[PDB]
């Protein structure tokens, strides 16, 4: 299961 | 900084003339990810070769497996041809049947 | 014993050839189980192991949407890192990210991971505490400050201690007949003459899973590490792996040499010698 809602670099 | 591919050419199962097998070209250790890989039968490109999904190792270098079903014979010569930005010309690695 | 889940992201710009490509692949231990490719005719999270196929439509839609959103977010990130390094619009650049969790035999979190690279060099990584960052350089410090302001480490920790271990435990049960089965290597020793002076002894290990293995040559019981040619472990294509180790031996001294094999699938470690 992937991690959702990643912040951009 | 760029890294040149390592190349291994080998069969899935121990090779037996006349019996179906898989021919593998495993390319690894390279960066960046763009790479051109052909499998050759007597010098000619084999059509419809499959490959694995792009992934990478702990040191961030990429690896891919190119493979096709084949039936080895005594006459036939197999090879893997690889081009990459690090290579002036394509590298040809022959399937060393006996190992 | 212990087990891991990892996702591997690669985002690659290609100026003049469209928008950056985003690829994601997921593994449990040494078994790939999902893939996503933004270049696909219709991009979707797709199964790559039979035991993940039983997940329902909600799973596939949710992981597909996350991957489609990541395609956009990683395009933003590539634009940002190009600026942090003062790079032109003309070059191709790559962000790579690996994240996931290790669990013990009882399913408890052993350690979490989140690590990133830019053009093949370490860029920023979550520390083992799952609460602070290590930045490689002053560009990565910009990402660090952004992620500290957003409390992103707290989001990673929540994922790694929660969803990551929960779904890894689910996958391990659903795929237990393969993921929790270790297949031992099939082994043999070959002899390749070089000259009247020397021959090569090669120790083979075939068809093992997982990839972790130890192959060593000894001479009179002493490890021959400096003299052993050790090929990189390589996939067979049927989930199993292959490896060999070789040593050049003086003619007639072959019986002083032993090959030692250690692998989780073996009842006991193997000791092999050439059998003419
Ligand atoms: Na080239």
């Amino acid at each position: 299961e992937l991690r959702a809602r990643e912040e951009a670099y | 900084i760029q890294r040149t591919p390592k190349i291994q050419v080998y069969s899935r199962h121990p090779a037996e003339n006349g019996k179906s097998n898989f021919l593998n070209c495993y390319v690894s250790g390279f960066h960046p990810s763009d790479i051109e890989v052909d499998l050759l039968k007597n010098g000619e490109r084999i059509e419809k070769v499959e490959h694995s999904d792009l992934s990478f190792s702990k040191d961030w270098s990429f690896y891919l497996l190119y493979y096709t079903e084949f039936t080895p014979t005594e006459k036939d010569e197999y090879a893997c041809r690889v081009n990459h930005v690090t290579l002036s010309q394509p590298k040809i690695v022959k399937w060393d049947r006996d190992m | 014993g212990s087990h891991s889940m990892r996702y591997f992201y690669t985002a690659m710009s290609r100026p003049g050839r469209g928008e950056p490509r985003f690829i994601a692949v997921g593994y449990v231990d040494d078994t790939q189980f999902v893939r996503f490719d933004s270049d696909a005719a219709s991009p979707r999270m797709a199964p790559r192991a039979p035991w993940i196929e039983q997940e329902g439509p909600e799973y596939w839609d949710r992981n597909t949407q996350i991957s489609k959103t990541n395609t956009q977010t990683y395009r933003e990130s590539l634009r940002n890192l190009r600026g942090y390094y003062n790079q032109s619009e003309a070059g191709s650049h790559i962000i790579q990210r690996m994240y996931g969790c290790d669990v013990g035999p009882d399913g408890r979190l052993l350690r979490g991971y989140d690590q990133s690279a830019y053009d093949g060099k370490d860029y920023i990584a979550l520390n083992e505490d799952l609460s602070s960052w290590t930045a490689a350089d002053t560009a990565a410090q910009i990402t660090q400050r952004k992620w500290e302001a957003a409390r992103e480490a707290e989001q990673l920790r929540a994922y790694l201690e929660g969803l990551c271990v929960e779904w890894l435990r689910r996958y391990l049960e659903n795929g237990k007949e393969t993921l929790q089965r270790a297949d031992p290597p099939k082994t043999h020793v070959t002899h390749h003459p070089i000259s009247d002076h020397e021959a090569t002894l090669r120790c083979w290990a075939l068809g093992f899973y997982p990839a972790e293995i130890t192959l060593t040559w000894q001479r009179d019981g002493e490890d021959q590490t400096q003299d052993t040619e050790l090929v990189e472990t390589r996939p067979a294509g049927d989930r199993t792996f292959q490896k060999w180790a070789a040593v050049v031996v003086p003619s007639g001294e072959e019986q002083r040499y032993t090959c030692h094999v250690q692998h989780e699938g073996l009842p006991k470690p193997l000791t092999l010698r050439w059998e003419p």
